[PDB]
């Protein structure tokens, strides 16, 4: 009953998807060992959108692993809840991409993608009535970065209808690592948007900056922002799980969150985050929920929504409430700050509410926001980008795999034009 | 703000020298209470740590192991649970069937 | 399933392969026979040691590695020492007579019955291996049979395996302390053969090594054995990414494709922290902040060169211990936030980092202490040019007036070869000097 | 100067169209709904053979 | 319902706030573990107006902790009933304030004032409607007088109709702790009477005299004078919090006792208080109540009242009693004290009743009078500020911030004139 | 129609003028050709003021260049916006000033100011309906000091009834670039309180402080503080040049300005003044506006405001806005500090007010305040003058061209005479 099948692949990708379905796992009631061991039944009414069937009553993923080197998978597959993938699922190749968009795309992947495509061929066409597909990877990495966007053109391709989710992590100046970033990045990006009917951005820097103010807490680790990653994840599809009052899937927030076809790039935030040396003396209630949300910091980008404005926003609540307050939560957080929201779009704010909250939580709240404050991550890059491109520095590794500069020309045009129409239907009045 | 000084003399009892408000000072025996509780507590792990002043610092704290369910349960830190030995050859690889294959089979 | 091939060829070569591969016995645990001693070793998937090490099908397990010299004192040594009944009988290729400092000798001459057997032993090793990371090589410039068996195996190299990578940790001659009398011909011809075969170039000089010894260590009398263990001490902390997890894992090829911008720029110089004494260990904090501090003093360099003379254009750092992304960020944050070191204008990124969970291990009867965290520093910068110049003023010095040349026109080299060296060398500077210019 | 201001005239006597239709994903989909939509009676039309 | 939230800056406004709390908790019935341990439901009626409810039942106060060095704060945690206060409610400096009203107030006091000012907004908001302010603490050190000063500018700036409450531990020159009093006190004392509604000052040397001589304590200590002002100010606004006969609020008091807008500073006592030797031996009657309390001996304040006429003056009887005996009694302090009551105004004097008296107590007085005698304070402060000015002492430190000696000037005109036409009215006639 | 000419002196003058025009051409849409390009057609109705038409349509200023080394004017001539001025209107000596009032004035000025006076005569003929002459020049050079106050002396006798203005840049001690500045300022000031309708000082000590405090900017440049002049002094001219509620000219600001013939010296400011990296909030209301107005630390003159009486003050409001909150606002100002505000002329402020705003601005403001401040700065400079007159140093020189003590001693003796007059209207009561 429209399911959604996960795909991943790279390190950054496998290590998000490890953790997210241990918190699917524990949020459903299933034993690392495939065995359901729950409390109430709707723990189970709708199992088929993630597991599948196998003999004995175990339940076993539909996901599948991808990457060209073996260590994320030898490491993934000894890790907690490691049992449960089929082996099958896991696709891997020998030699690895080496930070290198031309080799992640055009060299090694045109011959590794096959395997990966009919395996992910035969899982859609296995469920009844497919509903959608979601990926998760880096754009600073080379395997990811240009396998992950080279099989969702293919499969853009193959099937025109379903829909998109990409949670994509993408290097900040900041916090940086590699050098040939922005590169790779530039060219996921441009092949990127189109392509994806749903894009959320996700930023290291803001993660670290999360949990070093709100959760105080000196050392945490990949662990704990894979942690959050996963329950922002979590949060979107809860509805299409459980029951609520108003019912929401994936394709009506791709409605009331898309003005314009090119306009497909989201910022997400969760809520309640509190430290544990502070949880004794916070009161869980609609108006401490809303106001977290909306806080600025809060947000898990880089960038600054109040120095834009909001197009659209749309958020998840779960737990039990009734419907008149988060009504006039919303009508109040629209009225005070009308002018951090565009004009021309009255009630540019869509709400759901699920009944179930998630273990150990009773209320919860998922936050998606299109807003025109995420153009300066792209002139940022875009700034990076043309300074190591003026004197053709690392160029040579790029040429030697059939690229040359004219797709880096195009790449490069393509996102100024990006930037350039959220700058446009930004400044504008009726 | 004081000493908390506690003796027979009643010139430096404090207990005895706050006895004057129409009622009974919540605080003085707070403090009994905190004292006698916290030598209690000491007893059951064993600190002997040459007065009793050094553990009441953190005998005091109500934080909770746990997470009380106004925050996502990502535990107190992975980092915390974490125990280091330092022998050779401890992170090695290890090779799990999904990655131990032998053959390379031949055709396609 | 991942292997490298490590070449020692020079008296200096074997002597740092000695250290070297000391080092990575003590670090899996092998004895110096050559067996597992704890007989609680288990099969399956525990080969971790397969980078370095084969087995051999009854008991043992022998190196990936060949040691070439001319001159048979120290291959003799070698096969009367300690490692007796480690390496293979057939893999230690002994020559008869010394090249005696000439390049001639091991390039022309000597070097031709000696490079086809070199190369069989290669072939036969290689075929064994089927994850081919790439090549390591050891030679010292300043002695002529290294340099010649140097620069004539990477000629066959070259064309015999075409694109695998190779890594040269080559030990050029010191600016003013140096042994021989004729090593800047040499070197000349060294340069000229390494320059356009070779895909990285790590400096290895001497008189950097002796002081940064005496400051930190207090070692007023080192040897080569404490240079030949630091210089094992670095490979090692290079390499352990492709056997030991981590949290940021890096590869043979993942240096290359973020260290050199254009091809004919390859050579680079390293650093390695914290080295401290033993009764040093004690009193001092050891955080990543000082470390990564210490990494960038010029007085840390591995090469007698001072970056504060040039730019910086790329940087690749390995971190192995109890290190945690956060705080090696903030490092970097403060050194981008220094001003003394500053960089090219076209790369505003220029930082690759490497995180590994195996601290560093320690060889008994060394100096060095341990601690549970290390870092290893490999940048490429504009002022490594100084030195080529002033190698450079030592070949223009004595060839103006035709010194020694007559033992290297009589092994049949024309006298024309200095002139295209020469000619090579100085454009090599000239692009090291227009690459720093700004736009 | 006149010339130049003839120029500068008649290129700025042109500037207003916008006509949002960015396509791709969108375009793509409409191309195989239409297509479905339109086929499906045109296959139950033909005449056996 | 009509609550106020509290702010506390310095290390005698962080003791005061804290001994406060502590008898406020004590008075409604809290446990240290903010627990309800009470025992008639009166504790609960009114408990919103002090404290906020939590998760599992437990109040938290709504109270601001600021300061520039964290070793008040860190023992005020240490000490007992430091649980209560919401971690996230401390806002600390790293520098301290070095008695240093320039640092306090111009550079790094308004480097530091952005987080707090974030802080009181976000708690002023969250609660349903608001009453008031109220402030703690000192103009004779560096911190408290300057940033709790702009702290007030800033807050007055955004809420212009509530009322504000200031309870300053003026200096006193015979208790001197500080070579650099006058100038901060007169700086700070400038800045407060153009925005504080109601100042009230409190003086160390007075409490003291209160302790030798009324309490015969042999070895009184800080913790004594914090606790009488604590219970001063909690006497103040018993009948917002309890019922009784005839309710009186800030605004009343306010309007009751304040005839021109620049005159706002007022003089507290409180009764009974009773020696160590006669507490089973004395009655407890209005006539004897009111007796002790208009006492000169027993103000608050160094200042004699018998050298100046009262323009108006406040009770506030706690406990069952009979409205005529308090009507008489205050008539008869009239009649027979004329000479020190100003003639053009009637009946200045004003009573309320509240049925709750102070726990362990029958019968409670608080008193809050307006009177000329509060310029001898004004006038010693501004004698040894031009006495200490005129030579250029320890100007540079203030002056090399940033900080220039013509507002030292203007602070002086301004506060002779306030003598003057506070004076005036000593000896004007109708 | 009633346009004014530029006439530039010194290389003060001509750098002042350097950035005059390209502020001008700026803000009147004109390229370094003189040709037009803006986009609104309110922008060439008053072109005339300060352009005049050249055949094919190019419009060209109406400036005259005057001074005596060549260098300024062919290194004026060479930066952009150079090409607008007419090659005719150049003129300049061979020989120099070399910083002597008296050779400049008496030797070389007369000799060579014919040519100025032929061309000065000859476009105050082609002007259809002369408004006045406005001047821009220092008094610690040489050149300008004396050539300057000739031509305002001689230009005034040909035409006593037209109204005129001159700026200058006034010697400060604490940054002196010369020992002669003295005699020179004395003399050239002594020249032009007869002359000037009005003069309008200006402090480079002032701009330093301004430009290291409200800017932030590390590294200041002579063109950044003439940008900053530039933007003061075509404020000024805003309404006369665009629409508003309230035109108000150089004659009204004049007839509003000056209580006394002899009282003509003004200090001006200007505001909003942002930092370079300011963050995008909000927006320049009126109340900020006006209070970064009154800031005299704020004003662009070494002279402290507050140490006397304002005497008169006058607003230039830019930007659309009702004039209800500025007569209230003014209004409030007066009534906060009317200690600062001399009783005998109630409500002393000019409201004057212009629709078009600066660009890049939505709302701006200029200051033009006459108050008792200046008397100091007088009296300093007079100290200094008798200083180094008393023994006759660097006399010498200025004796050996024509002139002798009765000259020195005359101004000193009217500069006296002109502080003494200036103070008793301070002092004087009504
Ligand atoms: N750092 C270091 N350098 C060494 C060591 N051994 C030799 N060298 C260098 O090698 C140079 C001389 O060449 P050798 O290595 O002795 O001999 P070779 O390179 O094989 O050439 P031949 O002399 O012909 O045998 C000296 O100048 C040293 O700088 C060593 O153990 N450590
Ligand atoms: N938030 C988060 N980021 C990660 C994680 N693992 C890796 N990354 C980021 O991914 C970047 C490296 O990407 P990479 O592994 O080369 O991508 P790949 O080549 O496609 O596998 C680093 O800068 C990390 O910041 C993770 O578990 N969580
Ligand atoms: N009554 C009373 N006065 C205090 C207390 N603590 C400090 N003071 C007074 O405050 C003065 C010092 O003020 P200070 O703490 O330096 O001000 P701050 O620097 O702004 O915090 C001293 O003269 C004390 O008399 C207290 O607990 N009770
Ligand atoms: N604000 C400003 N002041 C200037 C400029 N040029 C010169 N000055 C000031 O003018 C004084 C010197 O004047 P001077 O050049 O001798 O005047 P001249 O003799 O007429 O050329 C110096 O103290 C400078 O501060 C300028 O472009 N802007
Ligand atoms: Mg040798």
């Amino acid at each position: 009953m429209r399911e959604i099948v996960h795909i991943q692949g790279g390190q950054c990708g496998n290590q998000i998807g490890a953790k997210f379905w241990e918190v699917i796992s524990d949020e459903h009631g299933i034993d690392p060992t495939g065995t359901y061991h729950g409390d109430s039944d709707l723990q189970l009414e709708r199992i088929n959108v993630y597991y599948n069937e196998a003999t004995g009553g175990r339940y076993v993923p539909r996901a599948i692993l991808m990457d060209l080197e073996p260590g994320t998978m030898d490491s993934v597959r000894a890790g907690p809840f490691g049992q449960l993938f089929r082996p099958d699922n896991f696709v891997f190749g020998q030699t690895g991409a080496g930070n290198n968009w031309a080799k992640g795309h055009y060299t090694e992947g045109a011959e590794l993608i096959d395997s990966v495509l009919d395996v992910v061929r035969k899982e859609a066409e296995g469920c009844d009535c497919l509903q959608g597909f979601q990926i998760t990877h880096s754009l600073g990495g080379g395997t990811g970065s240009g396998m992950g966007t080279l099989l969702i053109s293919k499969v853009r391709e193959e099937y025109p209808d379903r829909i998109m989710e990409t949670f994509s992590v993408v290097p900040s100046p900041k916090v940086s690592d590699t050098v040939v970033e922005p590169y790779n990045a530039t060219l996921s990006v441009h092949q990127l948007v189109e392509n994806a009917d749903e894009c959320m951005v996700i930023d290291n820097e803001a993660l670290y900056d999360i949990c070093f103010r709100t959760l105080k807490l000196t050392t945490p680790t990949y662990g704990d922002l894979n942690h959050l990653v996963s329950a922002a994840m979590s949060g979107v599809t809860c509805c299409l799980r459980f029951p609520g009052q108003l019912n929401s899937d994936l394709r009506k927030l791709a409605v009331n969150l898309i003005p314009f076809p090119r306009l497909h790039f989201f910022m997400i935030g969760f809520a309640p985050l509190t430290s544990r040396g502070s949880q004794q003396y916070r009161a869980l209630t609609v108006p401490e929920l809303t106001q977290q949300m909306f806080d600025a910091k809060n947000m898990m980008c880089a960038a600054d929504p109040r120095h834009g404005r909001y197009l659209t926003a749309s958020a998840l609540f779960r737990g039990r409430m009734s419907t008149k307050e988060v009504d006039e939560q919303m009508l109040n957080v629209q009225n005070k700050n009308s002018s951090y929201f565009v004009e021309w779009i009255p009630n540019n704010i869509k709400s759901s509410i699920c009944d179930i909250p998630p273990k150990g939580l009773k209320m919860a709240v998922t936050f998606v926001g299109n807003s025109t404050a995420i153009q300066e991550m792209f002139k940022r890059v875009a700034e990076q980008f043309t300074a190591m491109f003026r004197r053709k520095a690392f160029l040579h590794w790029y040429t030697g795999e059939g690229m040359d500069e004219m797709e880096f020309t195009e790449a490069e045009s393509n996102m100024n034009d990006l930037v350039s129409e959220y700058q446009q239907y930004q400044d504008a009045t009726a | 703000a004081e000493k908390y000084k506690n003796e027979q003399e009643p010139k430096d009892n404090t207990s005895i020298q706050r006895s004057w408000l129409p009622y009974k000072d919540k605080a003085l025996q707070v403090a009994e209470n905190n004292l006698i509780k916290n030598q209690t507590l000491n007893q059951t792990k064993g600190f002997t740590p040459f007065n009793p002043l050094i553990t009441y610092k953190n005998n005091m704290s109500q934080v909770q192991q746990h997470d009380i369910a106004t925050s996502l349960p990502i535990g107190s830190g992975e980092h915390s649970d974490q125990k280091r030995t330092n022998q050779p050859g401890e992170f090695r690889h290890v090779r799990t069937d999904v990655t131990l294959i032998r053959n390379k089979p031949v055709t396609k | 399933m991942r292997e490298v091939i490590s070449i020692h060829v020079g008296q200096g070569g074997i002597q740092v392969g000695n250290a070297c591969w000391e080092l990575f016995c003590l670090e899996h645990g092998i004895q110096p026979d050559g067996q597992m001693p704890s007989d609680k070793t288990i099969g399956g998937g525990d080969d971790a040691f397969n980078t370095f090490f084969s087995e051999t099908g009854a008991g043992k397990h022998v190196p990936r590695a060949v040691f070439l010299d001319l001159e048979p004192t120290v291959i003799d040594e070698v096969r009367t020492g300690t490692y007796r009944q480690l390496f293979h009988p057939e893999q230690l290729i002994s020559g008869k007579e010394d090249a005696a400092n000439n390049f001639a000798r091991g390039h022309y001459t000597i070097g031709k019955e000696i490079v086809d057997l070199c190369l069989d032993r290669i072939r036969k090793l290689a075929d064994n291996c089927t994850g081919l990371q790439g090549f390591l090589v050891f030679n010292s410039v300043g002695g002529g049979t290294g340099s010649g068996l140097g620069s004539l195996l990477l000629e066959r190299l070259s064309v015999d395996y075409g694109k695998k990578s190779k890594l040269g940790f080559t030990i050029y001659p010191s600016p003013q302390v140096s042994t021989a009398v004729v090593e800047p011909y040499n070197s000349i011809l060294s340069t000229h053969s390494l320059l356009e075969h070779t895909d990285v170039a790590v400096m290895l000089d001497n008189e950097a090594i002796y002081d940064i010894c005496r400051r930190n260590l207090d070692i007023e009398r080192p040897t080569y054995t404490n240079l030949n263990r630091l210089i094992a001490q670095v490979i090692s902390s290079l390499t352990a990414s492709l056997r030991f997890d981590g949290a940021l894992n890096v590869d043979i090829t993942e240096f290359q494709t973020n260290l050199v911008p254009y091809p004919r720029i390859h050579f680079m110089l390293s650093s390695y922290a914290p080295i401290i004494s033993a009764e040093k260990a004690y009193h001092e904090q050891l955080s990543v902040a000082e470390i990564t501090n210490s990494a960038f003093e010029p007085a840390n360099m591995m090469a007698k060169c001072d970056p504060r003379h040039g730019k910086y254009m790329a940087c690749s750092m390995m971190y192995r211990g109890d290190v945690v992304p956060k705080d090696v960020n903030a490092s970097i944050a403060t050194i981008k936030t220094k001003r003394t070191i500053q960089f090219v204008d076209w790369c505003p990124t220029g930082f690759k980092v490497g995180i590994n969970y195996q601290p560093p291990t320690v060889v008994p009867g060394g100096d060095l202490a341990k601690v549970m965290r290390a870092v290893c520093m490999i940048s490429n910068s504009t002022a490594i040019a100084e030195v080529f110049s002033r190698l450079d003023h030592k070949f223009d010095l004595m060839y103006a007036k035709r010194a020694f040349v007559h033992w290297y026109v009589g092994e049949g080299m024309e006298e024309g070869e200095f002139s295209e060296a020469r000619e090579d060398l100085a454009a090599l500077e000239k692009d090291y000097e227009e690459v720093g210019i700004e736009t | 100067i006149e010339q130049d201001y003839m120029y500068r005239s008649q290129q700025d006597s042109f500037k207003p169209r916008l006509l949002p239709k960015g396509n791709k994903a969108s375009d793509l989909s409409y191309t195989y709904t239409k297509q479905k939509l339109s086929q499906i009676q045109q296959n139950n039309n033909k005449e056996l053979f």
